[PDB]
């Protein structure tokens, strides 16, 4: 069992059922290697770059590539691409941005969750590439102030999988519905080293200043003065790659990025995770629909996660460096090409879980990973104590639940909180009888209450309430039951930026 | 005993256990070869370059490769690697001297007592050796806006690494403690033809390099007012050394951009400062994860001897007396 | 504070190349395995650089010599028995 | 049985005849493989690239080529030719004086165009004011296919410099400027790049060139183009010349080409493009004059007389497009308001049934959803084997039309141009009357040029 259809010294009966690298060599894998870190490798076995990185799979394998590619990067599957964006701190006639603000604001979310897909549904689905700013040096004051009727400065950040030398980028600032100008970076700003979750400068040092003359008109200023929803788009990136050669020095010079691009779009699903400070960007390779000549292996979109990621499996709980990312704990917001796509073939599940459908090619999924939960069986990072809560129970989803018969109090100062950012409620509730009554009440910046009814299963619900200002009366929930009530993975997450 | 898997002219079996260069072949360390000034390197059997520098585990341990190297760069386990910079000398009409640790040590904090086993410290803003501030000494105590009471730059690139870097072309920008200013770069009479380990362009002697800018009269209270200028850098690019099949050392296209986000990633940084002179050194190490990785796991105490070239009387570590 | 230049090489087609030659290359290297001598006869001055070895280098072959052969190498200066003689 | 004269790595034989991929060695094709999946396969064995594109016939039917390039786009017949335009978004003027612009590359072909470098004039009238070429500011590095150069969700990108500011001569531009005259943008080439895996398996993209192959292309293959009205696609199919004998390109029906280059499926019998039905009968074709004199004259001597079964030819140019409005009256009616004096009780459709019409039709069509100042052409099916009655038409528009229409023996499509002119004018009114019992089937409303 040695043949090679494609010549990439890994045997076709290993690449389809799974190999491992030991010794720079592949060879069957054995199922008694978990225990010592190996792992197990399945790729395409007619094609030499599975994820069309121009890295092949052996390379790929046996990490004999630029040691600044992640370890999450040496699965054939998963490809190496530098998601790089320019992120603005200055402005010039104090700035905080965000990754995810124009993906997350897109979703509208209702009270109640069709039985199945308990995710949400958005229509303006947008990468990292993009930036959001949000500016602090408002206290209630606009620009518009003392100066009435060029040059700012950047940091290039990257969020990727693999480096990036030769930094080159090509962004546009806003103006209104306008455009202020085609900006390409020129000598001087050109950063010949670009780190995986990095920045240019490094992460202790002032950001760069961007290069002599532009116009500004002044009605779009008074805009401005109305909401600072002035944002920066990097239109493109220019850049190399670094491939060892006969005599060993790595090379940089002809080998662009921008071949692989156009490629790597085209055969790859985008999967981005959230954690609140910062984000990660992944491509993981996908199979064609209908090719029967497309070897590309068939994982569903659990294994997706742990592979993009490097994710470790606890029980039966994804672990994402303490953070627990599984399906039951995290905020889904996926794109409605592919959202479609997830429920026709829900119906045909048994299980009807979203992590355990097939990864198809083209999907668009963002995982947010809420600021604030607690499961009520290990993880508890809430600001305080909830009131009334019986962990002692047999009945929870995944380890306990909370007896509830009466009310459930939380005291939630508003400094431990991001202001004027909207907020999405999120949790689960079951009541054997379906007979009983939950009521609940929000004290925000208005003052909101809802009604709701248990089921046999444990059902979602979501309710959204924003936040307005630093000096602002305390948030507090208040959950009120008529009679047994179980509830589970209690959860806040934060959603894009409210308008000033 | 002669399995080569990465093919670097080391047998495997000596790359685990210990091995030393004698008459450019590689043979098995023994006790013996102490007292003759021989050392015991020991590297990884499943790569060509343990360290991640261009130069590869037979060329540092044989040592050929650039005679311009510190001896502490041919071990296999310590990365040859130009760590350069920018040294502020005029302030123009004031001179001034730089501190390579004031902006690592401002963020430390010192308590009275110490935790059992532990005898450090705590550092909150960490910084490496390119970031560079100063701290005036003809300061006398007049104010700077005394002179004018109206509402350039003189440098000398500085090298604390272990391998020289020909055309230098240091970028850098004016913070101007708080807001940078300009992202100046030195593009054609102010690159350094070569640039020594510990060693500055110009050389110990000379006048300092000038390189050719508004200042606000804000920025003029506060630095007369317990503030001081730094001149941080970005990123430096220069070139190396590699010899040929023609014997000739060729510079032109060999980068130290290539190999730095190599070099950083997969290896652990020691910086010691004697108070007069820094040095930065780099020493490999390993990854918990990957069981199919073999660099060698050793103490910090062998790291530092390794590093910086010190001698192990006894028990106690002599550095330079 | 720097020059640059180059040096020839006769490469296999028996010409003299200066074109893919610099001295840059080598100034660090000559610096650092070599110990600088300097006559100076009032009116000119000349600037020799003689190789020497390395202190705890095992490996090392580098002749040792003292500072008399050394000034009597670096400058082709004969000797008539003892005497030392440049140009007279 | 082995023998390749052009060394493409497919056998003469096979080439013939149909040929199918799999385990990326090409064996005879087998009727049976249709279920799997598996595409036949059939080009000429003496040309290494059928249609001229770079790739050759080996490596497109296989599909080790750039895989940005459309999965139609790996049938050999059909050339990797991409169709790149400039769209003006905003023009303004401002002080002669400065002009900027925003502008969009799109993309329809089939293959990605990097390092796009597009040229175009800045006309008003006639007089052109200068030639504007793509300077480092407006390069765009990657332009996949059916996708814009900034992608979608991206502001477009200004356009201020014109060689190495913008500035007209004199003030005699600005003058007829302001009388009501403004300045259009028109592409007039497009230079790029094409990717290509070189020989140590990397792609390189900086020697090859897309406008070392453009002329060759278009030379050796008829265009197609099909519109969905919001949508455009430019595709090119490989024809063999006609006097040649050595030429052994195969010939194909156009209807047959149709299926290949928008990679349609086939539900049986009917077209289905991405769900929008793509059959002679319920859309519209255009061609140019030339096409027009030699489908007709290949109609006569073909007995089925259709056009979806004519050979095609080198160098003749088809325009497709889609329906706007279109009923079927089986499973399908987008007017807004519904056509009176229907009946369904039929089985002589040309598909399941027909509208028996007793008297005449009458329809009035709202212009709030309609193209003010656009042009507008009806089509649709009549039968009337009595071939007895006198049909007129009486549609109210720019100007009234009046004209008569004497129906054959079988089912014969009418087309007749009508202009609408003004959003807040009078609604338009479409009136049929019929002397007797006609049949009716699949009507058309379809724009056209303005
Ligand atoms: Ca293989
Ligand atoms: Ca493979
Ligand atoms: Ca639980
Ligand atoms: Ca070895
Ligand atoms: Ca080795
Ligand atoms: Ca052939
Ligand atoms: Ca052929
Ligand atoms: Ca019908």
């Amino acid at each position: 069992e040695d043949l090679d259809t494609d010549n990439d010294n890994i045997p076709d009966a290993y690449e389809k059922n799974g190999y491992t690298i030991k010794d720079s060599i592949a060879v069957k894998w054995n199922d008694s290697f978990a225990e010592q870190g190996y792992k197990k490798y399945v790729s395409s076995y007619l094609e030499s770059n599975t994820a069309g990185d121009p890295y092949t799979d052996y390379q790929k394998a046996s990490g004999s590539i630029d040691k600044a590619i992640k370890l999450e990067a040496r699965d054939p599957l998963v490809a190496a691409f530098p998601v790089v964006g320019v992120g603005m701190e200055n402005l010039i006639i104090a700035t905080t941005n965000s990754k995810t603000d124009a993906n997350t604001v897109g979703v509208s979310i209702s009270a109640g969750y069709q039985n199945g897909f308990t995710g949400n549904i958005t229509t303006s689905y947008s990468h990292t590439t993009d930036n959001s700013t949000a500016v602090q040096d408002s206290n209630g004051e606009s620009w518009n102030t003392g100066l009435s009727i060029i040059n700012a400065n950047v940091r290039y950040y990257n969020t990727g999988t693999a480096p990036m030398y030769k930094v080159t980028p090509t962004t546009n600032l806003v103006l209104d519905g306008e455009t202020l100008a085609t900006i390409k970076a020129q000598d001087n700003q050109i950063g010949n080293n670009l780190s995986p979750n990095e920045t240019y400068p490094k992460k202790g040092l002032s950001p760069l200043a961007l290069n002599r003359l532009i116009p500004i008109n002044y009605d779009q200023l008074k805009k401005l003065d109305s909401g600072k929803q002035i944002k920066l788009e990097t239109t493109q990136v220019s850049g190399n790659y670094g491939t060892k050669n006969s005599q060993g020095q790595i090379i940089t010079e002809g080998n662009s990025w921008s071949n692989y691009i156009s490629q790597i779009d085209s055969v790859s699903a985008s999967i981005i995770l959230d954690t609140g400070s910062q984000t990660f960007e992944r491509r993981v390779a996908a199979k064609e629909q209908g090719n029967p000549e497309d070897k590309t292996p068939e994982i569903t979109i659990g294994e997706a996660i742990k592979k993009a990621f490097s994710a470790t499996k606890n029980g039966e709980l994804l672990y994402f460096n303490g953070i627990p990312i599984d399906e039951s704990c995290v905020e889904l917001i996926f794109d409605d090409n592919t959202s479609e796509i997830i429920k026709e073939q829900l119906k045909y599940l048994d299980d009807k879980k979203i992590y355990n459908v097939k990864l198809e090619r083209g999907m668009n999924i963002l995982i947010k990973v809420p600021s604030y939960f607690t499961n009520f069986d290990e993880y508890n990072n809430f600001p305080a104590s909830w009131s009334n809560i019986d962990t002692k129970n047999q009945d929870g989803l995944q380890s306990v639940a909370n007896k509830l018969s009466g009310e459930t109090k939380i005291i939630i100062p508003m400094s431990k909180l991001k202001p004027y950012k909207r907020y999405v409620f999120s949790g689960y509730s079951k009541d054997p009888s379906t007979s009983n009554s939950i009521t609940v009440n929000i004290k925000s910046k208005e003052q909101k209450t809802d009604y709701l009814v248990p089921e046999k299963d444990y059902t979602k619900f979501s309710y959204e309430f924003e936040t307005t200002g630093k000096d602002s009366s305390d948030i507090e929930i208040t959950l009120t039951s008529s009679g047994v009530i179980f509830l589970d993975n209690l959860s806040i997450t934060e959603l894009n930026s409210t308008p000033e | 005993e002669d399995l080569d898997t990465d093919n670097d002219n080391i047998p495997d079996a000596y790359e685990k256990n210990g091995y030393t260069i004698k008459d450019s072949i590689a043979v098995k360390w023994n006790d013996s070869f102490a007292e003759q000034g021989y050392k015991k390197y020991v590297s990884s059997y499943l790569e060509s370059n343990t360290a991640g520098d261009p130069y590869t585990d037979y060329q540092k341990a044989s040592g050929s490769i650039d005679k311009a190297i510190k001896l502490e760069a041919r071990d296999p386990l310590v990365a040859a690697y130009p760590v350069v910079g920018v040294g502020m000398e005029n302030l123009i009409s004031r001179a001034t001297t730089n501190s390579k640790t004031d902006a690592n040590t401002v963020g430390v904090s010192i308590s009275a007592g110490y935790q059992n086993g532990f005898t450090g410290n705590i550092t909150t803003s960490y910084s490496h050796t390119t970031d560079n501030s100063t701290a005036v000494q003809d300061s006398n105590g007049e104010s700077w806006n005394t002179g004018l009471s109206i509402n350039n730059a003189n440098v000398r690139y500085y090298n604390t690494g272990t391998a020289p870097m020909y055309k230098v072309t240091p970028t850098t920008n004016l913070v101007l403690d708080g807001e940078t200013l300009a992202t100046i770069k030195a593009q054609d009479n102010q690159i350094g033809n070569n640039l020594s380990p510990n060693e500055t362009y110009p050389k110990k002697g000379l006048s300092p390099l000038a390189l050719n800018i508004p200042i606000n009269y804000d920025q003029l209270k506060k630095l007369d007012s317990g503030k001081q200028i730094k001149l941080e850098t970005t990123q430096v690019s220069g070139n190396y050394g590699t010899k040929n099949s023609q014997g000739q050392i060729i510079t032109e296209g060999n980068s130290w951009s290539n190999y730095i986000s190599q070099i950083d990633s997969v290896s652990a940084s020691i910086i010691l400062d004697t108070g007069s002179q820094t040095f930065e050194r780099r020493v490999a190490a390993k990854e918990q994860g990957n069981p199919e990785d073999k660099t060698p796991e050793i103490t910090i105490g062998e790291a530092i001897k390794k590093a910086f070239s010190a001698t192990k009387n006894g028990e106690l570590l002599y550095f330079n007396g | 504070t720097q020059v640059s230049g180059n040096y020839g090489t006769k490469n296999s087609q028996g010409q003299i190349i200066t074109e893919g030659n610099s001295w840059s290359n080598y100034i660090s290297q000559i610096d650092s395995v070599s110990a600088s001598i300097i006559l100076d006869t009032g009116s000119q001055t000349f600037e020799r650089r003689v190789a020497a070895k390395e202190q705890g280098n095992p490996e090392d072959k580098t002749p040792e010599i003292t500072i008399g052969e050394a000034i009597k190498k670096a400058f082709s200066a004969t000797k008539n028995g003892e005497l030392l003689y440049f140009n007279g």
